[PDB]
């Protein structure tokens, strides 16, 4: 009678850096959903990022979340 | 003795230059025998240079009195240090000690913990030894976490202190000394509050904490609150249960928790205790339709906090909106209905939650806290009566509320926006009958006398 | 410990039970526990006797004390006789030897002995 | 005989190899959630039910097919378990979470039947194994309810039998005889021919997640959130063996071979997200 | 509805209310005082004060003729730690409360102290009889009122009685009758809830 719901809670909006509206459909289908972001780079991003592309949006904890959010402010530190 | 104090730091750089380099050999080692002596007496005196001087020469006693390359310190003198310093009443002693030297090192916190087992073994002092424990807090996660030794960092591989299983089984020994002689009944309420974050974690084997917080915890009352921490983190790690949680809970929770100070961190354990999956909507709507009946008696301060999470749970569980919405389906009962007024099926000081009938109450409570005397609070039964558009409410923005937030906030206001006042005032503000102006009195009038 | 005792006697659990084992607070579990749960304690406790007879210095004390709180449970359901009766059996495997075991003793404990004495030779040699 | 059986853990179901103990094929074409994924025994089309309350079917060969045949949401509600019938390729079950169970013929567009009764969450349903027992179906629920129904009278319950722990799993007999309802950390045997109770056993701290036939219709096993593996008897029904799993555990299955059904591994699924599968060869 | 000045005040209240367990007479009196304020803050704009609720409740069973013993309410009974109760003074008849009740006395006597609490018990029962009318509709008046009644009813008790005086058990029979009719009334008021019969968007 007592099953933990720690990731049942996944399918909602989130806010990002110029969007504040995002269902979960894929990461990089969400990273599509990014203006001005296409999908291959969506792509890169993601093996860069060592984010599971078989996972989804809401599936994604705090600290990779902000990572992705990094990489996506600067794309030529990380190298390009 | 300050003189004295310069003759005993200059008395330990010889002493730790003479053992770095190196009949007689008798009066060298007496020499540090009447040192130990001398250095118990300066930490009975400034006491905390001397407790530097103390494991500057306890290192030295490491390093070079023996034979062979392992470095072995005396676990006996450092154990008459150990009960000097939690004997000695000097709380900058005590608090220099852990701080500066047992918050660091990881041979210090382990011969410590076997010291404190020992000087257990054989009120003022069990004070200071339980700040002392209270003070260390952070658990290591890993052999390669340790990482850092005062002394002899050992080539082993195998060793007792690189191991980290054998450093939560000598703080254990020692948490199991301080709890089997017996602690005081607020030092007990410490040990309950801080034990799921910082004590719990570091017993290798925490099924007797098991036992006395299931003990503490049928006790009832406050100290239960206190202890549902503790057992919701065995329930976490080491899954041994309870027979009838959720019915335990639904006796638990009751009027004065809504006014305890801890209802914060029970809300905290209620909300994930109640976001677990596998509930029933009986279950669901037992606890929302008791926890309404006791926000007719909640401060504002626990309503701020209860309502959001009453809506998440409407969120999570649609059926249980009939106690939000219930639409009468047939004339017959609205005929009843209209004839004779509805009386609700809800039982309360009803035993167990999934048999009360909080099925088919309705939420009359929240319609009548909805004419609250504080505005936000009016606003946050509203957002139960308008809609349900967003997604979710987290609960960190209404937890850690008081009166004091609340008075803070409404200061943190502007300092006067253009105000309004109440015109005709009445000159019998006192005045006990005033019956030539035909107003009624002032009823704190009719019910004070002024003379 | 006793409802740990409890909980894992009624789920028949090793690993709680070797949790409890590894571990005074001994007479405080068993004066905390159950008359059945006390019965299967007994029942494989005899499995331990048993299965590994090395030094028996806890649990033999811990069934000690499992009689002395609840010895009484088995006499209040007699019809598991078994769970003692089996008991009644390892006992006097593990006797047979003690018509000479201290047979053995006293001929080597000298011979022990004898060396204490060539070692008190030496140490002054 | 087949080398295919369906895992779900969160919005996804994926079909696993017996052989080579591998994700054969992972389908994330549900919406919210994946229930129960169920193939046909037949062996190539699958059904499940998302959290939506939407349940889908769709057919598969034997790679990274996914070609979606149908699905319904009239439940309007989550739809915790379905099932086909193992006699007809066209009909099957489902316990929506509100109170309905209700049988659905792949044809048309709407359900053939439909059963109340219920009162709480209604969660594990299931036919009526047996040659005479031709259209029977049993539905256990929150309300500490199993309810039997034939089909033939959409009425009430045939049977029900209340417990007083909200009732975990469900399963009968195949001798069409008996069933085994879990409720709590303790399971109830119960005849259904006389409709009386047999007996009560728990060897449990924690609540059965999942229970089990094994060899021949021959042995049950148990699992519940204590991590814990138990097998019974089919005659005595006493303790025969059982093993921990450092997770509480939440569904299993052993599965078998082939022709006569000597099994080849068990699969338990746990809280912390782990199939572990551990088998037996001959 | 908002105030930057008077509905603070009106959180002070709450503060001082739903807080101070009672330690002395005093605190009781300035309850009381608080409790008479609230009223006239809340009047004529009906809103809702659970802590002044629980207070009046918990001086009623806190001046404890025999005893709080079981089932009376959801609010939090607290004791009387000086023995802060009435005793078998029945003819020390009721007055009015004064300000200087604001002040502390060790050092008081029984007989001021029994007239002191029974003044304190007919001004509470004029509270709850004046909360009573104000507050008759709010349709969680069953909810909010029972307790008054089974406070009521128990200090009705005869073990009770004893300690009262005819005047305080003739002002807690109108006040248990009047809370009766009352009840009768939002019962047969009573219906269920349908909030949300949404306006449906084109």
């Amino acid at each position: 009678s007592l099953v933990s719901g720690e990731k049942t809670n996944f399918n909602h909006i989130l806010r990002l850096l110029n969007t504040n509206v995002d269902g979960k459909q894929k990461v990089v289908y969400a990273l599509t959903q990014i203006k001005g972001v296409g999908r291959r780079y969506s792509n890169l991003v993601c093996k860069k990022a060592d984010v599971d592309l078989k996972k989804r949006a809401g599936e994604l904890t705090s600290e990779e979340l902000e990572r992705l959010v990094t990489i996506i402010q600067n794309p030529l530190a990380y190298k390009i | 003795p300050k003189w004295s104090l310069a003759a005993a730091e200059a008395l330990c750089r010889v002493f730790v230059r003479l053992l770095a380099a190196g009949t007689i050999i008798n009066w060298l080692r007496d020499r540090l025998s009447d040192y130990d002596g001398v250095l118990l007496s300066m930490l009975q005196s400034l006491a905390v240079h001397a407790l530097v001087l103390a494991m500057a020469v306890l290192k030295a006693q490491a390093q070079h009195l023996t034979d062979r390359e392992e470095a072995i310190f005396p676990r006996s003198f450092f154990l008459e240090i150990i009960a000097v310093v939690l004997e000695s009443p000097i709380e900058h002693l005590r608090g220099h000690f852990s701080e500066n030297f047992v918050k660091k090192y990881d041979d210090i916190r382990f011969y410590t913990f076997e010291a404190i087992k020992h000087f257990l073994t054989e009120e003022d002092v069990r004070n200071n030894v339980f700040n002392l424990l209270l003070s260390i807090e952070d658990v290591p996660e890993s052999n390669d976490s340790l990482e850092n030794f005062f002394i002899e960092r050992p080539p082993k591989k195998k060793h007792p202190l690189l191991s980290l299983s054998q450093h939560k089984k000598q703080a254990q020994e020692a948490w199991l000394a301080f709890m089997h002689l017996g602690l005081s009944k607020e030092q007990r309420k410490k040990v309950l509050e801080v034990m799921s974050a910082s004590i719990a974690p570091w017993f290798t084997k925490p099924e007797m904490l098991m036992d006395f917080l299931t003990d503490c915890y049928n006790s009832g009352g406050s100290v239960s609150l206190l202890a549902l921490s503790g057992v919701f983190y065995l329930i976490q790690e080491r899954n041994l249960d309870y027979p009838e949680f959720y019915t335990k809970l639904y006796s638990l929770l009751d009027a004065d928790i809504l006014h305890s100070k801890y209802r914060s961190r029970f809300f905290r354990l209620l909300d994930t205790f109640l976001a677990s999956t596998h509930l029933p909507a009986v279950l669901v709507a037992s606890f929302i339709k008791r926890l309404a009946r006791l926000a007719l008696n909640a401060p504002p301060s626990a309503i701020v906090v209860i309502v959001p999470w009453f809506y998440n749970l409407f969120k999570k569980h649609p059926l249980t909106t009939f106690m939000m919405h219930r639409v009468p389906r047939t004339k017959e009962e609205r005929e009843k209905l209209e004839k004779d007024g509805l009386d609700d099926p809800f039982l309360p000081n009803e035993t167990d939650p999934m048999e009360t009938r909080a099925i088919d109450s309705c939420l009359w409570e929240i319609v009548q806290l909805q004419s609250h005397y504080h505005p936000n609070v009016a606003t946050i039964c509203k957002i139960i009566s308008e809609q349900f558009t967003k997604q979710a409410y987290n609960l960190e923005d209404f937890l850690d509320h008081s009166y004091g937030s609340l008075l803070e906030a409404e200061m943190t206001k502007e300092v006067k926006k253009p105000p309004v006042i109440e015109f005709m005032i009445p000159k019998h503000i006192f005045t006990k009958a005033a019956p030539e102006e035909e107003k009624k009195d002032s009823l704190l009038v009719s019910l004070w006398d002024f003379g | 410990l006793g409802t740990v005792l409890n909980q894992a006697l009624r789920t028949d659990d090793s690993d709680l039970l070797e949790s409890c084992l590894q571990t005074l607070i001994i007479q405080n579990t068993i004066n905390r526990m159950d008359s059945s749960l006390a019965g299967t304690l007994l029942s494989k406790l005899a499995a331990r006797m048993h299965r590994r007879p090395g030094r028996a210095f806890g649990l033999m004390r811990w069934i000690q004390w499992t009689l002395v709180a609840h010895g009484g449970a088995l006499v209040t359901q007699p019809d598991l006789i078994n769970r003692l009766t089996e008991l009644s059996r390892v006992l006097e495997e593990r006797s047979r030897g003690l018509s000479s075991l201290l047979a053995l003793k006293g001929k080597l404990d000298m011979l022990d002995a004898q060396l204490k004495y060539r070692k008190a030779l030496k140490m002054a040699g | 005989t087949n080398d295919l059986f369906a895992v779900t853990a969160g919005p996804r179901v994926e079909i696993f190899s017996i052989r080579k103990r591998e994700p054969l094929k992972t389908i994330g074409r549900f919406d919210s959630e994946a229930h129960c994924g169920e193939i046909r025994p037949d062996g190539r089309v699958l059904v499940a039910g998302e959290d939506t309350g939407r349940m889908q079917v769709f057919d598969v060969g034997q790679g990274t097919r996914a070609v979606i045949l149908k699905t319904w949401h009239i439940h309007k509600q989550p739809v915790w378990v379905t099932k086909w019938s193992p006699t007809e390729l066209t009909t099957l079950m489902s316990c929506s979470d509100d109170k309905t169970v209700r049988l659905w013929d792949l044809p048309s567009n709407d359900p053939t039947r439909l059963f109340t009764g219920h009162t709480d969450y209604v969660r594990c349903g299931a036919f009526m194994p047996g040659s005479a027992n031709s259209n029977l179906l049993v539905s256990g629920s929150y309300d500490e309810t199993v309810r039997v129904w034939d089909a033939r009278a959409p009425g009430g319950a045939v049977m029900t039998f209340k417990h007083a722990d909200p009732i975990e799993d469900v399963l009968p007999l195949p001798s069409g005889t008996t069933l085994l309802a879990a409720s709590g950390n303790a399971i109830s045997v119960l005849d259904l021919v006389a409709a009386k109770p047999l007996r009560l056993i728990t060897n449990h701290q924690k609540t059965v997640t999942s229970l089990s036939l094994a060899s021949q219709g021959r042995r049950v096993v148990s699992g519940s959130l204590d991590g814990h593996v138990k097998v019974f008897e089919t005659t005595s029904w006493n303790v025969v063996a059982g093993a921990k799993y450092p997770s509480p555990i939440l569904s299993l299955s052993v599965i078998t071979a082939g022709a006569s059904h000597d099994d080849r591994h068990l699969a338990v699924g746990m809280q912390s997200g782990v199939l572990s599968i551990r088998t037996r060869l001959s | 509805h908002f105030h930057q000045v008077c509905t603070p005040a009106m959180l002070a209240i709450a503060r001082y209310l739903g807080q101070k367990v009672p330690a002395a007479l005093s605190d009781f009196a300035v309850g009381i005082y608080l409790s008479i304020l609230a009223l006239q803050y809340q009047d004529f704009a009906k809103r809702y004060v659970p802590e002044m609720m629980n207070f009046l409740l918990n001086t009623l069973c806190a001046l404890a003729p025999e005893r709080a013993k079981s089932k009376l309410g959801n609010f939090p009974v607290h004791e009387p730690p000086a023995g802060i109760r009435i005793k078998d003074a029945t003819n020390t008849p009721i007055r009015q409360l004064n300000c200087g009740d604001c002040l502390r006395k060790d050092e008081l006597s029984p007989a001021e102290t029994s007239s002191l609490q029974i003044a304190i018990l007919s001004t509470a029962t004029a509270i709850l009889k004046s909360a009573a009318d104000t507050w008759h509709k709010l349709p969680a008046f069953i909810e909010s009122f029972q307790p008054a009644l089974s406070v009521a009813q128990h200090l009705l008790t005869k073990p009770n009685a004893s300690h009262l005086p005819s005047s305080l058990t003739s002002k807690l029979n109108d006040l248990a009758s009047h809370l009766s009719r009352l009840l009768q009334l939002s019962r047969l008021s009573r219906r269920p809830l349908e909030l949300h019969h949404h306006r449906p968007l084109a």
